[PDB]
């Protein structure tokens, strides 16, 4: 639905089922998204750092952080760390 | 949405005149012309 | 705010490894003087 | 460098103003609202009370301190304060409809909105870690010589501002903050001369820019506006309501219009000016018994701003109007009080000029003049709750 | 006019046409000021 | 303000007596590892 | 004007070419006891 318990601006079904983030939006997962490209995502809906590193899960899905950090610590489970 | 009136990063420019040409006149984005050359 | 200009704060190295991970580097030598740049590539494997 | 010029700002405070600012800390909401609403009132609450030297103390603080450039201010507005009652979107929602947009686009298109009291705004976008609690986003480009006082928060620093203008909007345009749709709109202030509750001041202007405005009128003409200005402007203002000329032709009264029409447009009005009238239900095509007159329950005011507010208006008669907008008297049963900028140039006179009692300071302006609405609020008034109605004069 | 658009409190015309300074306000050049 | 950690100002010296001043310590010894706590213990002499 | 002095950042070094950019210096040398003074200057050179 609509409901964001942890204030990350994914909501709890998105986070729950699997969502990916297109225009700065996060969005309801197909299975055609995969052939473009796409990374489907998931996440705790009740921490709004799931990997409990210094960025939320927004940031790190829209890959709004710093861009040397590599591509495969923009998923929510892979912590950014040196 | 279909109008010249969006700026998704927030930064002056409008989306269209990012992705199509754009120029920089009276300190304000205008849409890029051939003539201005 | 006030217009003027600051320099204190501002770091070169807060922005070298993020212009290094998504630029290309070309540089000109010719025989007197030379020029380095980076300008900005396209990553074909994000569609975003 | 901001924090040590908020320490030296306040330094030179004087005691009575640093209470005023340290209660503004932790009772910022009803100061506000107070300060929003205080010159409505009759002579006697406005100096009883209990907030009116808060107000006052603080109003000499903020207007200690000026800047000598333009500047832009960044804050959060409700759309309700620029006449708009739907919803851009939910606040657990994402994403604003293109819909959303056209509508708000559309009631915002050539509209003047007043802001009337005190504000925390911000010098710098907000970015992380700041509050977003509503849609909509304000770029605002304030003028010179305006107040604005930076005081130092427990952890931040903030500033706030008293409004006194009324600002219009350029453009607006959908932007992402952190996932999530707001509105951005630019905005221009638009200056304006304000007597709120200077009565004496707006008395001295008046004198200033009208008393030597008798000097020129032929006499002839001059006599004949005193005189139906002093007994028969009721008169003059039936047989204009009932559309006179068209019914029944009569030159004795024409004569009057056109001579009158003609002193007003003599001189007209210099600079950008706000005039207070009390208007009455039997003007906005209602009666006293009517139940829509009863503006307690919420349905009648919701009822009275859907078909009335973002409408035009047009008055057959002539229009009397006072600078101050304290109450009297005299419109003490009135609930509706109309709100009017005057555009610089249009026609109109200060009959308070010419010795005597003139009026209540009022002001004539031309027949069959016509109006704009731009928004409708409501304010307390004792025991009932009492309706202001915002209006532009237009040519 | 009044246009000002670098926000300097000098109007836009004043600046290209010329402009002097008295009373603390930019005012239209006058060769009779010289 | 955000959900950044700051660890800068936040020393446990502010909080060692409080929390001496109204516990009672219990040690485990085990083995190969020991473990040391304090729990929270009411007192009788105040009614509030 | 609720009597506090503060002279912390208040320093000289800030007004001393300004002072002595327009004005005069007049000196009266008394017995045992010496004046410095300055006194502010018009310029006719400047209409404003
Ligand atoms: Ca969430
Ligand atoms: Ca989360
Ligand atoms: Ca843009
Ligand atoms: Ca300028």
């Amino acid at each position: 639905e609509d409901l964001d318990t942890d204030n990350d601006n994914i909501p709890d079904s998105y986070e729950r089922n699997g969502y990916t983030i297109k225009d700065l939006i996060a969005v309801k997962w197909e299975d055609s998204f995969a052939e473009q490209g796409y990374k489907k995502y998931v996440s705790n809906y009740l921490e709004s750092n799931t990997a409990g590193d210094p960025y939320t899960d927004y940031e790190k899905a829209s890959g709004s952080f710093d861009k040397a950090i590599k591509t495969e610590a923009r998923d929510p489970l892979v912590a950014a760390y040196p | 949405w279909e109008d010249e009136d969006l700026d998704t990063d927030n930064d002056n420019i409008p989306d269209s005149y990012e992705r199509n040409g754009y120029t920089i006149k009276d300190l304000i984005a205008v849409k890029w012309e051939d003539s201005f050359a | 705010s006030s217009g003027q200009i600051v320099t204190e704060g501002n770091s070169w190295s807060d922005y070298i490894s993020q212009i290094d991970s998504i630029s290309a580097s070309i540089i000109l030598d010719t025989e007197n003087e030379s020029y380095e740049r980076r300008v900005t590539a396209k990553n074909l494997q994000d569609p975003e | 460098w901001e924090r040590k010029e908020a320490e030296r700002i306040e330094q030179k405070l004087e005691r009575s103003e640093k209470e005023a600012l340290e209660s503004y800390k932790k009772d910022s909401v009803e100061i506000s609202k107070y300060s929003q609403t205080r010159n409505y009132f009759y002579d006697y609450q406005i100096e009883a009370n209990s907030r009116e030297k808060e107000y006052k103390e603080l109003r000499n603080a903020i207007s200690k301190n000026k800047i000598d450039k333009p500047m832009y201010v960044y804050y959060f507005e409700s759309p309700e304060k620029f006449a708009f009652n739907k919803v851009i979107r939910t606040e657990n929602q994402n994403e604003i409809s293109l819909e959303k947009f056209n509508e708000f686009k559309e009631t915002i298109q050539n509209k003047l909105f007043k802001q009337d009291g005190f504000k925390d705004i911000s010098l710098y976008e907000p970015g992380k870690g700041d509050e977003k609690p509503t849609p909509l986003l304000m770029h605002l480009k304030l003028p010179r010589n305006t107040g604005m006082l930076p005081y130092t928060n427990t952890n931040n620093v903030s500033t706030l501002i008293e409004q006194g203008y009324s600002i219009k909007i350029d453009k607006i345009v959908r932007i992402v903050i952190d996932g999530k749709h707001y509105i951005k709109a630019e905005a221009s202030v638009v200056s304006s001369l304000d007597f709120k509750d200077d009565v004496s001041k707006g008395d001295s202007w008046g004198k200033a820019n009208y008393n030597d405005w008798s000097n020129k009128l032929t006499p002839n003409e001059l006599a004949d506006v005193n005189d139906y200005m002093r007994g028969g402007y009721t008169a003059i203002n039936n047989y204009l309501i009932s559309n006179g000329p068209v019914n029944n032709p009569n030159p004795e009264l024409d004569s009057k219009i056109t001579n009158i029409e003609n002193a007003l447009k003599r001189e007209p009005i210099p600079t950008n000016l706000t005039v207070y009238r009390r208007s009455g239900p039997q003007e906005f095509g209602l009666t006293l018994t009517s139940p829509e007159y009863d503006f307690n329950k919420l349905e009648n005011i919701d009822a009275f701003k859907s078909k009335w507010e973002g409408q035009a208006l047009s008055y057959p008669n002539f229009i009397s109007t006072s600078i101050g907008s304290v109450n009297m008297s005299a419109f003490a049963k009135r609930k509706i009080v109309l709100r009017i900028t005057i555009p610089k140039g249009s026609p109109g006179a200060y009959l308070s000029a010419i010795p005597g009692y003139a009026g209540e300071y009022e002001v004539l302006l031309n027949h069959g003049s016509k109006f704009k609405i731009n928004k409708i609020d409501s304010y307390k008034d004792g025991t009932i709750t009492k309706l202001i109605v915002d209006a532009t004069l237009i040519p």
